[PDB]
């Protein structure tokens, strides 16, 4: 069940279907956006934390 | 207003095919269209110098790559 | 060299002046902005494309069913001029590959003193020395 | 006085303060993304999310007299915004001269000159200044140092008004002071041993503080004639009072109090003096202080709720016995979570949209049920305490009191100012 | 000069001394405002390097409107006898065009540095 | 539109074909253009008028 | 002025004074009073009546407050009046629209008595239903 | 209940929306914005309309890329002020400018989309065709003159 | 030869021994910039989907693009006098186009053109101060824009909640590189369909023009008041 399960939640939390020409898009809550506003960029601020967890230096 | 659509609808479904044969007869073959498309991109691929933007992204990425 | 260049600009601006009236085809990549999943679960249909489901593989001029309710020589002669342009750019780059090679026996000569320098390929390469032009 | 929690997708990697003299403060955050989020102080949520119009912003700067904002990019941009009335209103005027290296840290001299240390290991200068003919262009590009084989990152950036200087700590740790004018370097120290990310000072310049992820914070002083006539700096104490890093400190100086504040990816907090750093004493706040309530019990079945963000966990009192959660990520943020006498309904929290679930005890375990009353789904909300079981007290952000859960108003008074 | 509208800086104005010295180096740049311009019309330039310093600057400034509709990049350095001295003949000079092709020796520096001129404009 | 002009287009702004078939057959260029019947190179004598 | 805003009010929220106030439309404030007179009367006929003149002598809601008069109005002599009223073509059209018999003999009367003869000819295919146009010709 | 000013052609034009002070400031689109209702609504009053002329169009360019300093626009000002009513200012950048006088200036940008969509209706009483006319010849007389040199 | 109306009449198909897009003749006798006239009779200008931007979306196509033949057009657009007049060319006679720029090194070429077209109103101010071109324009009814300085959203959103209308339409050429640089297309255009749908646009379609020119897409958007 939980393979089936994990690939619902997929077809489910899924927006941009390719489906031949092109694909499309959804939107958003707009009042919600508003007052729980800031989305992060996850790949920057992993580069920034993994910069200073660097491989060079000890920490333990 | 009215959609009758008893014989109408088998009457404009017949005259969009045959307007939309008659409007596609005379655009393109597909027998060699294939060798024009490609004779179309390879021009278009010499008139923009797009290459030189991938290779600015590239130039423009690596700047910020921090060597680790 | 002095006329293989000018040759050179006259078949370019005859190149550029059979591109703009010159078409190309169309591919880029394309996206409808949707709502809800009451509407996306259903893709954009051939009904949202609003026409006869033949001319929709264009991204060209396209109708829909409103607007929308010589044999084979101009194809052929279509396709010549398309091999003149490219032809036209094939001369070009043999004969501008001529017009550098030319261009570099121009310039061979001017003044200045050099060892040779040559490289493992086999083309002679080119190193001066250097020093401020009086 | 306030917790402004979010959710999952969000951090708060930056922050400001502005308050223009005779009107209300605004704080101003950075999101992981290209936004800045000018929140309010009327309530605690955000009234712009503005869009500055490039890159991925770093860090953003104060303007002296709170009027600008210097706002640093990720594709090399430092963008400008200016605050033409107070809250709300932003409007931005100029995009300065632009590098391919990425910004990381701001800092105004005065109306005049902002400083950005970049991630290309140099520290530029540019001059954003109105009625003058050279504005939205850098002045001057000072150099660090780089490793052997590693590319270097100048991490944080301050001024020095009096001593007319700025402070640069990068990731070698080499503590630079360079001059203003002339736009040469002064002295350097290779003191700290790790990466430097934040240090602070006081009011005519006697001292600047310096921190990193050494987790230790070092002082230097400019204090006697000496130092003052030949503009000199000694590396004059250094503490290690911390458990993991730093990654930001700030200092404050009054007649009632001077004290400064330091915390890291440790989530403690610590107090020191300036004044007397080696000197004084050490003041450790605990990692938490809960004027935020995470955790509610109930006397019937013994059992106790423990929310986190977006979260909760209920379990009940043997030894034990683990019950049930819910992440319910439909709600984004949590705030007051609290379950009825006789157990049977609880309510978990958010700012705008609160739900309801009816919790049956089906023996081992809380078999859990939605209930969706819909003024209670759109009402603001921040405190539920449950007189009954069956009807709910509503608490307001706009000052009020409901009582819901059974098919209103509670009115409470005036306030001066 | 007001008018000369992207003039460069410290860092940027070394490294394109420095490139237009390797290809002077190795000789495929053209010295001058009306050799500039005839390779900004047979589009054999890469880019062009001008000089903020000239009197009056309208001798040089023709070349930027041609120029942005043949899409190329132009940079400003400060001084007509430093690029001059970059191009290494002794005389003070106004614009310089450096020229393409695709076996050189300074390729990627070029490409580098044509991406920093279009980072600012 | 003659601003944004090389300044030997504008030496020879004016010998159009005879430049063109001096070309075109591999011959020698001429050298006044329209200009020739400018004061200065009226005044010049020889092929320092050229110059 | 005063007083019609607040008969605007009023029609937002009698026949004697309803007459006295076709009487001051009678005599762009006439445009308003004519138009108030027009909401006296949606909201009656000897003010209505008076009306009728004081819109036949001289804006575009103010004509379709009309035909809401019209609409609201023995027919075929209150139609022999208006037809006499209306008959540009645009107001003859509409004024038609909403006695074809009176209509067409409007009409024919008008076409009897230099370049205006397809123009409100054509006002029949505009109004072309399945006895209207048959009828009236027949009865004009 | 106010007067609210526009620049149309090459006037100062006045027009009356018989509405509240505030209310009309206020609510501004669940007034019903349509031909008719607004047309009832904002109600002609006034047009300082100075000449067709190119020194006219000198007086308006000043008038209006500027603050305000016409004295056509002064004397359209010394036309509804004696009551201190509510006089709808167009302008933002000239509106310190506008309350500099003796008078009480004023989604009020939406009432002045509103004003905008209804004037070459009904409000001059002019035609579409021919207020476009007039921009087009005010855009290449004066506004490429006055830009350029 | 023969001549296509596509959904909006203005835009045609020139095709037959060469296929080719044109348009109509709000001004007969030449090609002002030095194309071909295909002739029917009836005159007929081809504009290239290179040098133009917004004949390429053509080559792109729409559901529902806002120019119409009576639709009046405003266009903020690039400094360049060029696509204006084949805006003009579609919407003929009856409607109108207001073409605003602000560097007048176009300026002067687009006052040459408008001059011959009086299909064409010329502001010649800024981008950003509609205030200040109040009195040159009343409710346009479409809106296009082609502007690269940075703050393409933000200032189109000021222009087209000041002088376009309700229910109307906005149509955009994203630029990637002229905004940001080192972040990809999709990316950055979401980022823009996101400021958009956040200024309430509602937007329709975006697609990227990818043969014609590099990263710069259009986007299409509803107007909600």
């Amino acid at each position: 069940i939980k393979t089936k399960k994990r690939k619902t939640l997929k077809n489910l939390r899924k927006d941009s279907v390719k489906r031949g020409k092109f694909r499309v898009q959804l939107l958003s809550t707009t009042q919600d956006s508003k007052t729980l506003p800031p989305k992060k960029e996850s790949s920057i601020i992993r580069s920034k934390d993994r910069w200073l967890n660097r491989k060079a230096l000890n920490k333990g | 207003e009215g959609t009758l659509t008893d014989h109408e609808r088998k009457y404009l479904n017949k005259l969009i095919k045959r307007n939309s044969q008659n409007l596609r007869s005379w655009d393109l073959e597909e027998e060699v269209r294939d060798e024009l498309e490609d004779i179309q991109q390879s021009i278009l691929k010499d008139t923009v110098s797009t290459a030189n933007t991938d290779r600015s992204k590239r130039r423009r990425f690596k700047r910020k790559q921090f060597k680790e | 060299s002095n006329y293989v260049r000018t040759l050179r600009q006259i078949e370019l601006k005859k190149l550029e002046k059979g591109a703009k009236q010159l078409m190309f085809k169309s591919s880029g990549n394309h996206t409808i902005f949707v709502d809800s999943r009451e509407k996306m679960n259903e893709f954009t249909p051939e009904k949202f494309f609003n026409t006869t489901s033949e001319m929709v593989n264009r991204s060209e001029n396209r109708l829909t069913k409103d607007q929308l309710a010589p044999k084979e020589s101009l194809d052929k002669k279509k396709l010549k001029k398309f091999k003149q342009v490219k032809q036209h750019l094939q001369r070009e780059t043999q004969l501008k590959q001529v017009q550098q090679r030319m261009d570099a026996q121009r310039e061979l000569l001017k003044k200045g003193s050099k060892k040779k320098i040559v490289d493992s390929s086999g083309k002679i390469s080119f190193k001066w020395k250097k020093q401020r032009k009086r | 006085e306030m917790v402004i929690e979010g959710g999952k997708d969000r951090s708060i990697e930056g922050l400001c303060w502005s308050n223009v003299n005779g009107e209300s403060l605004r704080l101003f955050s950075i999101g992981g993304s290209t936004v800045v989020t000018e929140w309010d102080l009327a309530t605690g949520l955000p009234l712009r999310n503005y869009d500055c119009n490039s890159g991925v912003i770093w860090s953003i700067s104060i303007n002296d007299s709170q009027d600008k904002l210097s706002v640093g990019c990720d594709n090399g941009t430092v963008v400008l915004i200016d605050i033409s009335g107070g809250p709300g209103v932003l409007e931005h005027d100029t995009i300065l001269m632009r590098q391919e290296a990425r910004v990381l840290t701001l800092a105004w001299k005065k109306d005049d000159f902002v400083i950005g240390g970049c991630s290309d290991g140099r520290i530029r200068i540019w001059s954003a200044q109105k009625n003058d003919e050279n504005m939205g262009r850098l002045l001057h590009t000072m150099k660090v140092d780089k490793a052997k084989k590693e590319s270097t990152l100048v991490w944080s950036v301050i001024y020095l008004p009096r001593t007319d200087q700025i402070a640069s700590g990068d990731s070698t740790g080499s503590i630079k002071f360079w001059d203003f004018q002339f736009a040469t370097l002064n002295q350097s120290f290779k003191a700290h041993d790790a990466d430097v990310l934040c240090l602070t000072t006081d009011t005519d310049n006697n001292y600047v503080f310096s921190a990193g992820v050494d987790r230790k914070i070092f002082q230097f002083s400019q204090n006697t004639n000496k130092s003052q006539k030949n503009n000199r700096w000694v590396n004059s104490s250094n503490r290690l009072l911390h458990g993991n890093d730093i990654r930001a400190i700030c200092a404050y100086q009054s007649k009632g109090a001077d004290f400064l504040v330091s915390g890291g990816v440790e989530k403690t907090l610590v107090i020191n003096s300036l004044t007397s750093f080696s000197n004084g004493n050490y003041r450790k706040m605990p990692t938490v202080e809960p004027y935020s309530k995470n955790v509610l019990v109930n006397k019937e079945q013994r059992l106790v709720v423990s929310w986190s963000e977006s979260t909760v966990k209920i379990w009940t009192m043997g030894n034990y016995k683990l019950v049930c959660k819910l992440t319910l990520k439909d709600d984004q943020n949590i705030s007051t979570c609290s379950l009825s006498p006789d157990g049977q309904v609880l309510v978990v929290g958010r700012p705008s949209t609160t739900k309801v679930f009816h919790l049956q005890p089906v023996g081992n375990k809380l078999k859990v049920t939605k209930l969706d009353n819909d003024l209670l789904l759109r009402t603001s909300t921040k405190l539920v305490k449950f007189i009954d079981n069956s009807k709910i007290v509503i608490c307001s952000c706009e000052d009020d009191v409901f009582i819901v859960d059974l098919e209103q108003e509670v009115e409470l008074l005036e306030v001066t100012s | 000069n007001p008018k000369a509208f992207p003039l460069a800086d410290a860092a940027l104005t070394q490294q394109i001394l420095d490139v237009v010295q390797q290809a002077a180096n190795l000789r495929q740049l053209k010295k001058g405002a009306n050799e500039a311009t005839k390779t900004l019309n047979r589009g054999i330039s890469e880019f062009i390097i001008m000089a903020a310093d000239c009197e009056p600057i309208e001798i040089l400034l023709h070349l930027p409107l041609l120029c942005e509709d043949k899409n190329v990049p132009y940079v400003f350095v400060p001084s007509r006898v430093a690029l001059g001295r970059a191009c290494g003949v002794s005389r003070p000079v106004i614009a310089a065009s450096i020229t393409t092709n695709d076996a050189s020796a300074i390729k990627t520096q070029i490409y580098a540095v044509k991406d920093k001129i279009e980072t600012l404009l | 539109s003659l601003a944004k002009s090389p300044a030997s287009t504008i030496q020879i702004l004016g010998a159009e074909k005879a430049l063109f078939r001096a070309l075109k057959t591999k011959h020698d260029t001429p050298k006044y253009g329209l200009l020739y019947h400018a004061s200065l190179v009226g005044q010049a004598t020889g092929k320092n008028k050229g110059k | 002025g005063g007083l019609p805003v607040l008969y605007a009010q009023e029609t937002l929220i009698y026949l004697k004074e309803h007459g006295c106030t076709e009487l001051t439309n009678v005599r762009a404030s006439p445009q308003v009073q004519n138009k108030l007179l027009l909401v006296i009367g949606s909201l009656e006929v000897i003010l209505h009546s008076v009306m009728p003149i004081f819109t036949f002598m001289g804006p575009a809601l103010i004509k379709n407050s009309k035909g809401n008069e019209k609409e609201e109005m023995h027919v075929p002599r209150h139609r022999r009046v208006k037809l006499f009223s209306t008959l540009v073509k645009a107001l003859g059209s509409f004024l038609f629209l909403i006695l074809v018999n009176f209509k067409i003999g409007e009409a024919r009367i008008l076409i009897e008595f230099h370049v205006n003869e397809e123009l409100s000819g054509l006002n029949d295919l505009l109004d072309i239903i399945k006895l209207l146009t048959s009828s009236k010709s027949s009865s004009e | 209940y106010v007067l609210t000013e526009t620049s149309a052609g090459y006037a100062l034009l006045k027009a009356s929306d018989k509405k509240i002070y505030k209310s009309s400031s206020l609510i501004q689109d669940l007034d019903s914005s349509d031909k008719v209702l607004k047309e009832f609504k904002i109600a002609a009053f006034s047009k300082f309309n100075s000449a067709a002329n190119a020194l006219e169009e000198a007086n308006s360019i000043i008038e209006g890329k500027v603050s305000s300093q016409l004295e056509k626009l002064l004397e359209e000002i010394k036309k509804d002020k004696k009551s201190t009513l509510i006089v709808s200012e167009t302008k933002l950048a000239n509106a310190i400018n506008k309350l500099g006088l003796n008078f009480n200036v004023v989604v009020t940008l939406d009432i002045y989309r509103a004003i905008k969509e209804y004037l070459p209706e009904l409000l001059p009483g002019m035609s579409d065709n021919d207020l476009s006319k007039m921009s087009l010849g005010l855009a290449h007389s004066i506004g490429r003159h006055k830009l350029k040199f | 030869v023969v001549i296509e109306p596509h959904r909006h009449a203005g835009v045609y198909i020139a095709r037959g021994k060469e296929d080719l897009l044109v348009t109509k003749n709000m001004a007969p006798g030449e090609s002002v910039y030095g194309e071909k006239r295909i002739s029917v009779k009836v005159e007929y200008r081809v504009w290239n989907p290179f040098r133009s931007k917004l004949a390429a979306g053509i080559m792109g196509g729409l559901d529902e693009l806002f120019i119409a033949p009576g639709k009046k057009v405003l266009y903020l657009g690039a400094a360049s006098g060029t696509s204006v007049s084949h805006v003009s060319d579609v919407v003929g006679p009856e409607g109108v186009v207001y073409a605003v720029e602000f560097s007048h090194r176009p300026g002067r070429e687009l006052i040459s053109m408008a001059k011959k077209r009086p299909n064409i109103i010329p502001i010649i101010e800024d981008a950003r101060h509609p205030q200040k071109y109040r009195m040159l324009i009343g409710m346009v009814d479409c809106v296009f824009a082609d502007v690269a300085q940075p703050d393409q959203a933000r200032i189109i959103a000021l222009n087209s909640h000041m002088f376009l209308k309700d229910q109307g339409g906005v149509v955009i050429s994203i630029k990637a590189n002229c905004i940001d640089s080192t972040v990809d297309a999709e990316t950055v255009f979401a980022r823009e369909v996101q400021k958009l749908r956040e200024e309430r646009i509602k937007p329709l379609e975006q697609l990227t023009l990818e043969p014609y020119e590099r990263d710069h897409c259009i986007v299409v958007g509803r107007y909600m008041r």
